[PDB]
């Protein structure tokens, strides 16, 4: 009988995993403070990694990689890409970004203005986005003044002015990919992704109204008036999106987009593997990641950010959560297909 | 990757490699503490004997 | 040279105490005449803990036999190992106690207690470094219960910084001699709450059920019950009698088992308990599964009704100490709901190479469980069923006691129950 | 030449001390009778090994050591053991009854009545020293003597020997071999009262030594002898610079200068490699890069923790055997480009290296195999704070219910000393966090 604890009551994902584990009859849940556990579904912030792997006779496993925050933080990701030789500052799939600390607190203010003044002089598109509460503007004076009014670290990156627009609608969108990394640092990509689309026509002459520019599921469902028009919940899945790329663009999701996404996932996770791997550690880690991508009208994929505690599309909870139990939990704690994941081989 | 202060002798050598530059209670006070705890022990045993005498 | 002084009082106390010395004398190679005839140095390594060494290389137990009538001790003196006890250590009267706690504690017992303390003082003055005392007695009678607790009160006065340990037989209506046993047990329990550091609770009902259901003894006798007590007393004292480091000391045992001064009442357990299929080899998994099963427990309390504050396990014989740790960690990791989570690593395991007589290996269980409150609840209910009608009190008021003293003992034991209840949640 | 006095307190200290002096003797060619054929100066001399051994007219080399235990059974082994002839009776002190795993019993009740005797015996050793450096104190955290009496002895040493350095070798408690539930109490009580009196302390977590013995030495159920033979190899590596000719860590002061820039953070992590099974058919001898790289593996750290998620304040590499500086620097470069090594911004990113050409001495019949080269890395990492967190957590669990507190109050200790000691640890954990995390 395997034992586990639940220290994150808000995780819609592992709420289902906990439900599945108990459904097997071979997993028993303990109070969240019982140290005699095999598996920890740990909290988001300040997870006590230092107390894992010190229970005699218990192989302990946790659903978070210590140190993965370097990849799942706005400012952290920028610093990681610019400083890691594996990614280099010339990384071709990450928008030009800069770490900007508010003036009330290193900082890349002047470095940003240099690149900014260069674009302004060259007649090129000079629209940037600030985030950490987001502001889109073409004037550097507005972006910097917006961060100084706050009190947390922000990042300014180039705004993709030529995004791929779905038709009909002439609308923006992003792509969410779920990636599961097991204790052996195998990189599995869920075969099912979701396009979080904007139900509003993309308007390039007005960044004030951010309803057609931000594809967040909560924004379209709160400030958009065409929510759920073209697809239920502004969530087009790969089957539909693939058939679209064929009818309209005469290509496939695999060739035009999926190769770039698989390449980006590998590069990011392989980069930090020496820093977060639990191969020789007294405990074991695995984690689910939510990668967010952008597609421009040239069918080039850009990485937007990485989420360390992602949610899942309602339709895909059952399949994905079961996959988490098969490859991540039962792989270390077996029980008495056609895999739903795509293994991204690499050199450890 | 500099090597400084290399010292060598018959039974070994030692050196320093720099990769990157940077960016009580008195004797009296102890006796009091010890004698204070001894007094609290004596007091507790006196209450235990007082309890047994009753 | 950490000596322990043994005291056995009353009928039950002297009959169980006799069997105890019979068992461990064999385990240490001491024959009925006190001569050593063992074949292992481990037998003598810690022999001086329970035995004095006399001339001619004779080992004399450090035991004092006390009773208010001669009968039982005449049997011991004529028993198997009767000749091994120091003749001067027989302290007895002629009146008897008539199963009366007041007679043993206030009247008949008071007349004899000083002479018993003269022998105790004599044994202690010859100890290089006295650890403490261990008393065997029942709580349902008069001498072991009433005079036993009187002896403990007066020993704690003369040796206030030594450890007081007792094996206490709790009465049960299923194995009862008189109807006043709950009176005597309730009066003693209060004394034990105050003046002992460790008490092994032995319920005659559990001993009976084990003899009847598990051992398949049709008509159990006191002798059958005392066989279980012997084996248990040998198991819980192994840490003290042989080389080791886990426990191996009355005070160190107390520090690891008693998180609160009044909650020092232990449930002992033993394995195996086989009915005569007695030659079969017993594996480590089997030893562990049985040692934790309630049917192997001698307090007659269901552990699943409470929680273990601390646990001490002792495995005897040549076995895989690696395989012992695994099974132990398996029991804790398979029933962690029955262990308090505010005492980390509260389950300690000890190994001993010398197994009991006639067994390849065995396991003894010592638990400080909050379920023990069921035992005090039964006693309290039986006490109140009679005390509410003042039934049978004239036996006690005739010895100078007042009803108020009964009310106080009643409340004191109900407080003890309430104390266990708060730590169970 | 300046002398060093070793003090062994409690069972863990004494038994570990027995294994070290056994090793010291084999290393310096000293026999059980104290004779040393290679010492051509009979009855005296100021060689490096004289910092740990004095000499008599008859030519006996006597350790500068004191063994203290409140119970006589452990120290009786030393009196009749193989090296019974090394020590004279003045060096071995034993009481009649121990501290029962009770800090307050060792520090107050029993400590008060024996402290003056121990100091007198240490004073005798000091009077043979012409330039005493300080003391090396071996003890456990979890025992009542190792914890309680040690902190009392450290307080008095700071009084009787003000300007003398004091280093610790402390045994961190591990349940797989622990025999007491209250060891978290004792560990935290003894760290609080010793923190201001210890200039540098090397913590060894029994859990780590246990797992190394099972993993590398293939010992299914390690014993204290197995554990102590391995611990004395690490200890020997740390004290070798004081006993042999050299220029690094030549005196106890240099230990603080090189490993402890901040006073309270004086607990360097020890890492040792390689540990090869003697029963092995025959192992392939590892290179300088391979053993150096092993210093950054959690598997051979004296305390299991993740240095990848801390910041270094200092780093010493202590090599023994066939090693040349050219190979050390080459391996270090290779490790920098592969490992996550972050130094605090107010400290240089460097490595002090010491090399002793004599390879590790293995005890005949021991468990360790002879190797041609070995290394012990001493690094002051914030990552070792994981150990304080673990321990402070278990403390919080029991103290929230006052479980077992009556045993300490019963020995004259005030309950308020629990919270006072715990608050000090909370400030210690905060110090690490302020130095390591951004
Ligand atoms: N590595 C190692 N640890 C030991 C040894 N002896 C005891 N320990 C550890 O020390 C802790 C217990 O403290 P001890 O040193 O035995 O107790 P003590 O200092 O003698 O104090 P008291 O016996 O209570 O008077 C436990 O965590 C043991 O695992 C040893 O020889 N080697
Ligand atoms: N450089 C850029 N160019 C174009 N659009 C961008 C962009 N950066 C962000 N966006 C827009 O913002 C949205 C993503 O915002 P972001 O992910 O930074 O906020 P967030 O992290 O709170 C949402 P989540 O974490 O749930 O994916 C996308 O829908 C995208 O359209
Ligand atoms: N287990 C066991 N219990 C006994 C024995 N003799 C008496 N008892 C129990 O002890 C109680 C009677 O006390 P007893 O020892 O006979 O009275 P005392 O001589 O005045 O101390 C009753 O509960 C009996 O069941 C015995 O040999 N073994
Ligand atoms: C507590 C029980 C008790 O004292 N019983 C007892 C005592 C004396 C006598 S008599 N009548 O004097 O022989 C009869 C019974
Ligand atoms: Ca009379
Ligand atoms: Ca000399
Ligand atoms: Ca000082
Ligand atoms: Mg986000
Ligand atoms: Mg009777
Ligand atoms: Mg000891």
């Amino acid at each position: 009988m395997y034992t586990f604890v639940v220290r994150d009551e808000n995780s819609s994902v592992y709420a289902e995993v906990s439900r599945l584990l108990l459904a097997t009859g071979q997993w028993k849940r303990l109070r969240k403070d019982n140290p005699r556990f095999n598996l920890m579904l740990g909290e988001r912030n300040r997870l006590p990694f230092g107390r894992l792997g010190h229970e005699p006779g218990l192989v302990q496993l946790v659903n978070y990689y210590r140190g993965a925050d370097k990849l799942c933080r706005k400012a952290s990701l920028v610093k990681l890409i610019k400083t890691s030789p594996e990614l280099s500052e010339s990384c071709t799939w990450f928008p030009e970004s800069y770490v900007i600390y508010p003036t009330n607190l290193t900082d890349e203010r002047e470095v940003f203005l240099a690149a900014y003044n260069r674009r302004r002089e060259g007649r090129e598109g000079n629209v940037w986005i600030a985030k950490s509460g987001i502001l889109i503007s073409s004037e550097a004076s507005e972006l910097l003044d917006f961060i100084d009014e706050q009190g947390q670290v922000h990042v300014i990156q180039k705004y993709l002015e030529k995004p791929l627009l779905l038709e009909p609608g002439h609308r923006k969108f992003d792509i969410r990919s779920w990636v599961l990394v097991d204790h052996l640092y195998n990189i599995y990509l869920y075969r099912e992704g979701v396009l979080r689309t904007s139900s509003e026509p993309y308007n390039s002459a007005n960044f004030q109204d951010k309803t057609c520019h931000l594809t967040n599921h909560c924004i379209q469902k709160e400030y958009s008036k065409n929510y759920g028009r073209y697809e239920e919940g502004n969530e087009m899945f790969f089957e539909e999106f693939n058939q679209y790329l064929m009818d309209a663009l005469n290509t496939t999701l695999e060739n035009s987009i999926l190769l770039q996404i698989k390449h980006i996932i590998r590069s990011c996770l392989m980069c930090i593997e020496p820093a977060i791997s639990t191969k020789h550690l007294h405990y074991q880690s695995f984690q689910l990641f939510g990668f967010d991508f952008m597609v421009d009208e040239e069918l080039k994929v850009w990485l937007i950010e990485v989420n360390g505690a992602p949610a899942c599309a309602q339709k895909l909870y059952a399949e994905l959560c079961q996959g988490i139990v098969d490859v991540a939990i039962s792989s270390v704690f077996p029980l008495a297909p056609t895999s739903i994941f795509i293994k991204l081989h690499h050199h450890h | 990757m500099e090597v400084i202060e290399l010292n060598k002798c018959t039974s070994g050598q030692s050196f320093e490699v720099i990769l990157k530059p940077p960016s009580d209670p008195s004797l009296e006070e102890i006796q009091k503490k010890l004698e204070a705890a001894e007094e609290r022990r004596k007091y507790q045993e006196a209450e235990l004997l007082k309890h047994l005498a009753e | 040279m950490r000596e322990i002084v043994h005291i056995q009082a009353g009928q039950c106390g002297n009959q169980i105490g006799a069997k105890f010395w019979e068992v461990i004398s064999d385990e240490h190679g001491i024959d009925p005449t006190g001569s050593y005839h063992g074949d292992s140095d481990l037998q003598l390594e810690r022999i001086n803990v329970y035995y004095n060494e006399a001339t001619g290389n004779k080992y004399v137990p450090r035991a004092i036999l006390v009773d208010l009538e001669p009968g039982t001790m005449d049997s011991v003196r004529s028993g198997p190992f009767g000749q091994i006890f120091r003749p001067d250590n027989f302290v007895f009267g002629q009146s008897g106690a008539g199963n009366n706690w007041a007679k043993g504690h206030y009247t008949e017992g008071a007349e004899l207690v000083d002479s018993v303390l003269d022998v105790v003082r004599k044994e202690s003055e010859s100890c290089d470094c006295l650890q403490g005392f261990q008393l065997t007695h029942s709580l349902g009678g008069g001498t072991g219960s009433g005079m036993g607790t009187l002896l403990i009160s007066k020993i704690r006065e003369e040796y206030p910084d030594r450890i007081m340990n007792t094996f206490s037989v709790m009465p049960s209506p299923k194995v009862s001699d008189t109807v006043v046993e709950p009176y005597n047990a309730t009066l003693s329990v209060h004394q034990l709450v105050e003046n002992t550091d460790e008490t092994y609770c032995i319920d005659n009902e559990a001993l009976y059920d084990i003899c009847f259901r598990t051992l398949k003894l049709t008509t159990p006798t006191y002798g059958d019950l005392n066989h279980l007590v012997s084996a248990t007393m040998s198991g819980v004292t192994t840490c003290l009698r042989f080389p080791g480091q886990l426990n191996a000391d009355l005070r160190k045992l107390a520090v690891n088992m008693v998180p609160f001064p009044r909650l020092h009442f232990f449930m002992p357990g033993f394995a195996p308990l086989t009915s005569r299929q007695q030659y079969r080899a017993l594996t480590v998994p089997e030893l562990t599964q049985q040692m934790f099963d309630s049917k192997n427990m001698m307090a007659a309390c269901d552990p699943r009704h409470g929680r273990y504050l601390t646990v001490a396990a002792i495995f005897r014989g040549r076995m895989s100490m690696k395989e012992v740790d695994e099974q132990m960690l398996n029991v804790q990791n398979k029933n962690s709901s029955y262990f308090v989570e505010w005492i980390p690593n509260n389950v300690k395991t000890a190994v001993c190479d010398i197994p009991p007589r006639g067994l390849k290996m065995s396991a003894t269980f010592i638990g400080n469980s909050t379920a023990i409150q069921e035992l005090f609840k039964r006693i309290s209910e039986q006490f109140t069923a009679m005390f509410r009608r003042k039934a049978f009190l004239h036996w006690y008021t005739g010895e100078g006691m007042d009803e108020m003293e009964f009310t106080e003992a009643e409340s004191n034991m109900n407080d003890l129950v309430s104390e266990y209840q708060q730590y169970q949640d | 030449m300046r002398e060093c006095i070793s003090i062994h307190v409690g069972q863990a200290g004494v038994q570990i001390g027995n294994a070290c002096w056994e090793l010291y003797c084999l290393e310096h060619g000293i026999q059980p009778d104290g004779q040393m054929p290679s010492d051509k100066t009979i009855g005296g001399g100021d060689d490096s090994f004289n910092t740990f051994f004095s000499e008599t007219g008859a030519g006996k080399h006597v350790p500068r050591a004191v063994f203290v235990d409140l119970e006589p059974t452990v120290i009786d082994e030393v009196r009749t053991g193989t090296y019974r002839q090394l020590f004279h009776p003045e060096q071995l002190i034993t009481g009649k009854e121990d501290a029962a795993n009770n800090y307050a019993r060792g520090h107050y009740t029993i400590g008060k009545e024996i402290i003056d005797l121990v100091l007198d015996r240490i004073r005798k050793l000091a009077d043979q020293c012409t330039g005493l450096q300080g003391f090396l104190v071996f003890h456990s955290f979890g025992g009542g003597t190792g914890s309680g009496f040690t902190s009392l002895l450290m307080e008095r040493l700071s009084v009787d020997y003000g300007k003398k350095s004091k280093l610790e070798f402390s045994i961190y408690p591990a349940p797989q071999v622990s025999t007491a539930v209250v060891e978290p109490y004792n560990s935290i009580l003894t760290t609080h009262t010793t923190l201001e009196h210890s200039d540098c302390a090397f913590m060894v977590d029994n859990e780590a030594i246990y797992d190394i013995c099972r993993r590398n030495l293939d010992i299914e159920r390690p014993t204290y002898t197995n554990l102590n033979r391995l611990i004395s190899q690490i200890v020997s590596s740390i004290t070798a610079s004081l006993r042999f000719d050299g220029a690094l860590n030549v005196d106890l002061t240099e230990f603080q200068t090189n490993l402890v820039p901040y006073p309270r953070i004086h607990f360097p992590l020890a890492t040792y490699a390689p540990v090869i099974s003697a029963e092995k058919a025959y192992h392939e001898q590892l290179s300088v890069a391979e053993i150096t790289n092993a210093c950054f593996e959690p598997a051979n750290q004296m305390v299991k923790c993740d240095p990848r998620h801390g910041k270094y304040m200092a780093c010493c590499l202590l090599y023994r055997g066939d090693v040349v500086p050219k190979d050390v620097n080459a391996a270090i470069a290779t490790i920098k480009t592969k490992r996550s090594i972050q130094f605090v911004d107010w400290c240089p990113t460097g490595f002090k290296v010491g090399i002793n050409y004599q390879p590790p001495t293995v005890v005949p019949g021991g468990d360790l195999a002879k190797v041609q080269r070995a290394v012990c890395m001493l690094s002051n990492t914030t990552a070792i704070a994981e150990a304080w967190a673990r321990l402070d957590h278990k403390f919080d669990l029991m103290y929230a219910k006052r479980a077992f507190v009556h045993w300490y109050v019963g020995e004259g200790m005030e309950e308020g000393e629990f919270s006072e000691a715990r608050e000090d640890m909370a400030a210690l954990e905060k110090d690490y966090e302020e130095v390591g995390v951004d």
